RNA sequence: GCGAUGAUCACCCGGGUGGGUACAAAUGGCAGUCUGACAAGU
RNA sequence: GAGUCCCAUAACCUUUGUACCCCAGAGUGAGAAA
RNA sequence: AUCUGUUUGGUGGAACCUGAUUAGAGGAAACUCAAAGAGUGCUAUGGUAUGGUGACGGAGUGCGCUGGUCAAGAGUGUAAAAGCUUU
């Protein structure tokens, strides 16, 4: 398929900071913040621009759930160039690096991770990317890293925890701007494997409404994932009605 | 604090080893560290079982990192001799993986142990 | 590279002075970054070799300057008249492109104009499109002074006078190493540039 | 999980059918009945005539 | 009943005074939520009374740790003591709004006369101070909050991870990338030195094929006209007379076809030949450093195959962590383009690759790796070698 | 937050009275900062003291539930607590003065054999108390004498009494003839004012802490707010879902009104509908 | 005196043809060096 | 009059020279020896 | 090729039908002149306006207010205490 010597046409996506590489096959690609290297072995595309050699990275939907959301057709992403994004559950640079590419030099990414072993690489990756701030701390206690984070335009949560609703709740109140963005990736099995996936998704949305987050849209990630959905909402402190 | 973490207690060790033995009869078990590493790459692992007395322990400490990256449950059992015996081979086994198969006869038994491993983590 | 030699570690930034290397506004900026630097410490064993690499960079730049001064001396003795007109650097490339001084001398002035742009020239000639007009002479000082369409005209004028001076360099049996023919040739092109640039297209 | 409509409560009272027990009988399974604010608001607006319906709707087993 | 507010910045501690108290019963009403966003409305609620910047980067990290652990630093104790008025422990207490509830019990211990509040009313004020940031400080030197967050963020994160330069293996990748570059440049420049001096004495390039010896000789015999018996001894000292080149050059310099080049040209040749000399010495210095670093970073891998071969293997994987995470088969094809590990010959290569994979795992996941396991693992390969 | 701190199944019968107090135990200082206490009384002949965990302050880091029970011979109908000290009074078939540190009524007050339906302690002259009887009567007590003082009989029963927070000797009464009467303690022959807007029985009354307004709840499913200097309401509040207003109170900032009806809902109202709770710029304010 | 810390798994006559990776050289190829008298001012 | 701006300071093809290679590749996964 | 005549790309745009629009449809210029919309930036800060009308201000005295230490008193508790509450 997308072999080495193949030639492709790069065009912009509907979302700012995201691109499409056309050909016999289409690829979702983001401009490389740190040219010449791959974070996790993804394919890369070089374009000769007047000349400077700019580079692009391939975004694999089967590895990043945010990428799966783009393929499935999310209407609104608050992640855009020149915005501050608080990334919860940043295991490594598999998805944060691509988010760091979208926000660009002007934006920042606050990557929050708990486990130290994935944390160590997040530090090493962050030093190739000046706009990533790694915060090796538990997301269940935002008070610990309140010094480190300012107000953020969007909050992205990939934490696979049964009480993610409280984690997203606490972080938004401290750091998310009014009318800001919230993006959640919900895996039904982690939250409650006893009940069906549809029940779990309806339950998580109800909790978000209780927390003054107005859901805007919901999307399931098939064929890339099973029993997964991404809920996109807005933080309306004034009122959801 | 110790490198092998979490380590299953006596009650949970037997429950795990039973699933390992049934998986071997059903051809749903991959034995060895190298084979376990491959299955994580393909995303076909329900969970990884490792032996905590491996000499040295570090030769299987890469698997937890791959597991956490892929969000695959993992757990350590005290003995590699016991793990090898349950796996069905005639030699000690330091690491093993339960292959994912939605049409298997031991779905409930696997998912029962899988849930307990998640609580332990 | 010179900053590394002066200060080896961010700690030294507090007391080290970067005045001779950097201006005031720049040197203070690096000092602030030093205390708040995001990077990690390095051992003396690492610092010793990073200094060794840095010593190579400054020494490379020194010898590169020496070779540049050497080439100027060679060009001012093998083709003094050409150097007066086009310059040492561009003249050297014109000789090197043809492979010899005599080979360049036997070329017509039109070729010298478009010497370095064969790829554009022969593509255009075969596909019935307009041909390039600058070639390698585009980087001469006189062409830079010209603007707009006058760049194309000065390339035509400068190439013609370069052939006059170059031929005097190659084929003169008793040439003085003075560049006198080049100096008078240079004045003609400057006068041509002055009147050519003095004209204004817009009605006054 | 069952969403209760306002008229459902009124007819259930007419036929002497308990909400929780009646649902278990119909489906032979545990049912988690649910009343939204709209349904609760509609019951309150019906007036004093439907005070009995309002009190049953407030049974603790109804979430 | 909130009267003072404590806000923790990366730069320092700020204390505010609450001029007006916002409505609590109507806290969830929209207009009281919007006033937090509006600076015109917010500024009537609170006012800055004190600010105490940290001395430097070191103090910031210590107070970041203490605030994370809910402890009252000496710096925090000073600012609070300077600002908060003395009140009774029982009759009436000055009220302080703090973001973190865990910090309340600590402040109460130091200051019995202050009651800490972190209810939703307090959080709303803290949210407003965070929202407007430096705008509330009336120009007081708060540096730049965004920039200091980056420095403090990395510091706090690594301190918990206990990141060390010892775990660093990128020095190996730099050294190997530089070492082969030097091996290319030394050859390329040495070849040029042969050409330039070839014009002046073409045959001598044939006499001394080894380029490094040729450069040192050319540094001595700058002009082939200069030929003395003492000079013959001095160049005879260079290398050895076993090859006889010492006699050949003297006899051959007398009768040769090289056209004499100018003094300035000779100056370039010797300086350029001197250049080739420096890189050769630097290359050896770097090579020893790579050997030394390999032992420290990956003693097992270096001992099992070698420092240079291990360094090439780490670079191919891109990092020591990448090499460890790979399966044994992938490691074998990782060195299958340069034949790093190289039917019976292949069996050793496949056998050796598995051991190299385990050697990497010991090095990568050990804070202070030893070479004890590398030695026995290499020994196991030697027995396999003898068997086959 | 409009959320419960706690919920108790306090009494088997009807809750006929409730008051939030700060107890003063002889040997123990209760933590008012971390705990708030309420007293409840009911027709099952028992008075219970409860403790509730609150999150006002973060100076600590339980014992949340029933603390003490006072048994009575007869059913209780009203309860109120002395502001300055711990003593509280209950009104049932007989009005009894209780002390928190004693399980039996410390003193017995009663004008006669008639029962008491409600009572309310004065807010400034804390030693003065007023009660209402089933015989269409209002009785005044003074604890400094441990005796009743004055009694007046009206044409109809009065359901509630509130004392003026800014005027120690003035109190308003909710009456059953669609009216509320403003009285002076020292001269009860004449009323200071009459409020006439309601069309059913007035069941509760409350003063704003500023003392310039009163709010009345009525059986006609409405809430009316009066200016103390005018005999007619300036406002009426209602809803289709509100079914019989039995209780009305003012928020302690005088900005809101809390009403409880028999449909089971406790509603919040603005004291002045056109006002808003946000902080105003000087240009808004002026 | 084994092993999951990993068992097992092109052509032609000792000689010559066929194929692959990397680097360097070529005065080897593509591969052929634009036009030619007017222009600017009063 | 006339494309420096697709590196003629270059790319590609051919020849020669030098050093290595002729097993699977996301390799397979319980045999081997007797 | 005084062969053949389809496809691909450009030029052109009759009739019928369908839709939209209509003092026909457009283009260029700007440190030009107007009438509006949206967003953003800025301490954008009197919850009741300077310490002060010789109607005053400063110095000092007294009263008043605040903090904890000590002593005594009252209550609670005890065999007696210790201990705790105190507007
Ligand atoms: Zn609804």
């Amino acid at each position: 398929g997308a072999r080495g010597g193949a030639k492709v046409v790069i065009e912009p996506h509907r979302h700012a900071g995201v691109y499409i590489a056309r050909g016999k096959e289409d690829l979702l690609v983001t401009k490389n913040m740190a040219p010449g290297e791959s974070v996790y072995g993804e394919k890369r595309i070089s374009v000769e621009e007047p000349p400077t050699k700019v580079e692009y990275r391939v975004w694999n939907p089967f590895r990043s759930k945010l990428a799966a959301g783009i393929m499935g057709g999310l209407d609104e992403l608050f992640i855009a160039p020149g915005k501050k994004v608080l990334y919860l559950g940043a295991a490594s640079g598999t998805s944060v690096s691509h988010v760091s590419d979208v926000v660009g030099p002007e934006g920042v990414v606050y990557a929050v991770e708990f486990s130290h072993r994935p944390g160590r690489e997040l530090i090493s990756m962050a030093k190739k990317r000046p706009n990533i701030i790694p915060i090796i701390e538990d997301a269940r206690h935002p008070q610990k890293y309140r010094m480190l984070i300012g107000m953020v335009d969007c909050v992205f949560a990939d934490v696979a925890q049964p009480d993610q609703a409280r984690i997203i709740a606490l972080n938004s109140h401290m750091f998310l701007k009014d009318q800001g963005g919230v993006v959640i990736s919900i895996k039904a099995n982690c939250i409650d494997s006893t009940v069906d996936a549809e029940t779990v998704f309806a339950r998580e949305v109800q909790k978000l409404r209780e927390e003054r987050i107005k859901p805007l849209e919901q999307l399931t990630l098939e064929p890339y994932e099973r029993d997964h959905c991404i809920v996109v909402g807005r933080y309306m402190r004034s009122g959801l009605k | 604090n110790p490198k092998a973490f979490p380590l299953a207690d006596a009650a949970l060790t037997q429950q795990i080893l039973d699933v390992v033995q049934q998986a071997a009869n059903l051809r749903q078990l991959k034995k060895g560290a190298n084979e376990a590493t491959k299955t994580l790459n393909r995303g076909i692992s329900e969970f990884i079982i490792m032996a905590a007395d491996c000499e040295p322990i570090e030769i299987l400490l890469h698997l937890p990192l791959l597991c956490e990256d892929k969000n695959v449950p993992y757990v350590f059992v005290p003995s590699r001799v016991a793990l090898g015996r349950a796996c069905g081979v005639s030699r000690p086994v330091i690491a093993a993986s339960i292959t994912t198969n939605d049409a298997s006869a031991i779905k409930t038994q696997i998912y029962a142990v899988k849930d307990k491993i998640e609580t332990l983590l | 590279a010179r900053i590394i030699l002066t200060m080896g570690i961010r700690s030294k930034a507090s007391e080290t002075d970067l005045s001779e290397i950097l201006p005031e506004e720049i040197e203070e900026r690096v000092k602030t970054a030093a205390e708040v630097s995001m990077g990690t410490e390095i051992t003396q064993t690492d610092l010793d070799n990073i200094n060794a690499l840095a010593e190579q960079i400054v020494e490379f730049a020194a010898y590169r300057e020496q070779l540049s001064n050497y080439l100027s001396a060679r060009m001012k003795a093998i083709a003094p008249n050409l150097t007066q007109l086009v310059g040492e650097l561009v003249g050297a490339r014109l000789i090197a492109h043809s492979g010899s001084l005599i080979s360049l001398a036997k070329s017509p002035a039109s070729t010298i104009q478009i010497l370095g742009a064969e790829k554009a020239l022969f593509r255009a000639l075969k596909t019935k499109h307009d041909t390039p007009k600058y070639g390698l002479l585009y980087h001469a000082s006189l062409v830079g002074q010209a603007t707009g369409k006058n760049k194309g005209k000065i390339a035509r004028v400068l190439a013609a006078k370069a052939a006059v001076s170059l031929r005097y360099d190659a084929l003169a049996e008793d040439r003085d190493d003075s560049g006198d023919i080049g100096l008078e040739s240079r004045a003609k092109v400057e006068n041509r540039l002055s009147q050519l640039e003095g004209r204004d297209l817009r009605t006054t | 999980q069952v969403l209760i409509d306002t008229n459902f409560i009124n007819f259930s009272i007419q036929k002497k059918v308990d909400i929780v027990r009646g649902m278990m009988d119909c489906l032979l399974a545990k049912c988690n009945p649910l009343i939204t604010d709209c349904v609760m608001a509609e019951l309150e607006k019906l007036g004093p005539k439907y005070r009995i319906a309002l009190k049953l709707a407030r049974d603790p087993r109804i979430k | 009943p909130i009267e003072y507010l404590l806000f923790e910045e990366p730069t320092g501690y700020a204390v505010f005074k609450v001029k007006l108290q916002q409505d609590d019963i109507g806290s969830r009403l929209k207009e009281v939520q919007e006033q937090i966003n509006d600076f015109g409305a917010f500024t009537k609620l609170i006012e800055l009374v004190s600010f105490a910047p940290f001395k430097g980067a070191a103090e910031a990290l210590e107070n970041a740790n203490d605030i994370s652990e809910g402890l009252v630093s000496e710096s925090l104790k000073a600012i609070l003591d300077l600002n908060l008025p003395k009140a009774s422990s029982k009759k009436k207490n000055i009220t302080l709004a703090i973001s973190d509830k865990n910090l309340g019990p600590s402040i109460k211990e130091e200051f019995p006369y202050v009651d800490c509040i972190s209810n939703e009313l307090a959080q709303d004020l803290i949210r407003g101070v965070r929202l407007h940031g430096e705008k509330l400080f009336k120009g007081l030197q708060s540096g730049d909050l965004e920039r200091a967050q980056l420095g403090l963020g990395h510091a706090y994160s690594r301190a918990k991870v206990k990141f060390s330069v010892q775990k660093n293996d990128n020095h190996i990748i730099q050294a190997i990338a530089l070492l082969d570059q030097l091996d290319k440049d030394i050859n390329t420049f040495a070849m040029r030195v042969k050409e330039w001096y070839g014009w002046h004495f073409p045959e001598l390039a044939k006499l001394v094929p080894d380029n490094y010896t040729f450069a040192k000789l050319v540094l001595f015999i700058k002009d082939k006209a200069s030929l003395n018996d003492d000079s013959l001894h001095d160049l005879a000292a260079l290398l050895n007379e076993d090859s006889g080149i010492a006699q050949r050059v003297i006899d051959n310099a007398r009768i040769s076809m090289g056209q004499d080049i100018s003094e300035t040209d000779m100056e370039n040749v010797c300086v350029f030949a001197q250049r080739v000399a420096s890189l050769a010495d630097y290359r050896r210095q770097l090579y020893d450093y790579l050997c030394e670093k390999m032992h420290t970073v990956a003693p097992n891998l270096s001992e099992l195959i070698g420092e240079v071969i291990g360094a090439r293997l780490i670079s191919h994987a891109g990092s020591l962590t990448n090499l460890s995470k790979q399966a044994a088969s992938t490691v074998q094809i990782l060195g299958a383009e340069k034949a790093l590990f190289r039917k019976n010959k292949g069996r050793i290569s496949r056998y050796l690759a598995n051991k190299c994979s385990m050697a990497s795992r010991i090095d990568n996941y050990s804070e202070e790796p030893s070479n004890v396991f590398g030695s026995v693992l290499k020994k196991q390969v030697e027995q396999r070698l003898e068997f086959y | 937050t409009r959320e419960e701190f706690v919920s108790f199944k306090a009494h088997y019968g009807l809750v006929t009275g409730l008051c939030v107090t700060q107890p003063r135990f002889h040997d123990k200082k209760p933590d008012l900062k971390s705990q708030n206490f309420m007293l409840s009384c009911s027709d099952d002949k028992t008075v219970k003291l409860w403790s509730i965990n609150v999150d006002d302050y973060s100076n600590k880091n339980n014992e949340e539930g029933l603390i003490r029970t006072f048994d009575g011979e007869s059913a209780f109908q009203g309860i109120d607590s002395h502001r300055e000290n711990s003593t509280f009074a209950t009104g049932g078939a007989k009005i009894h003065l209780w002390d928190v540190n004693r399980l039996k009524p410390v003193s017995d007050l009663s004008w006669g054999a008639d029962n008491i339906t409600s009572l309310k302690f004065n807010q400034n002259e804390t030693d003065i108390l007023a009660s209402t009887g089933s015989d269409n009567s209002i009785v005044l007590y003074d604890l400094r004498t441990n005796s009743p003082t004055q009694k007046i009989v009206q044409t109809m029963r009065t359901n509630a009494i509130c004392w003026n927070p800014m005027e120690a000797f003035n109190f308003v009464t909710a009456n059953e003839d669609h009216n509320a009467y403003y009285y002076d303690m020292r001269n009860l022959s004449r009323s200071l004012n009459v409020f006439k807007d309601h069309v059913s029985a007035v069941m509760d009354v409350d003063f704003s802490p500023t003392g310039d307004e009163i709010v009345t709840g009525s059986y006609d499913k409405s809430i009316r707010i009066y200016k103390t200097n005018h005999g007619h309401s300036r406002e009426i509040y209602h809803t289709k879902r509100m079914q019989h207003v039995f209780q009305v109170k003012y928020s302690m900032d005088s900005k809101y009104i809390i009403s409880g009806s028999d449909d089971g809902n406790v509603r919040l109202w603005r004291s002045k509908a056109w006002e808003r709770s946000n902080v105003k710029t000087t240009r808004e304010k002026n």
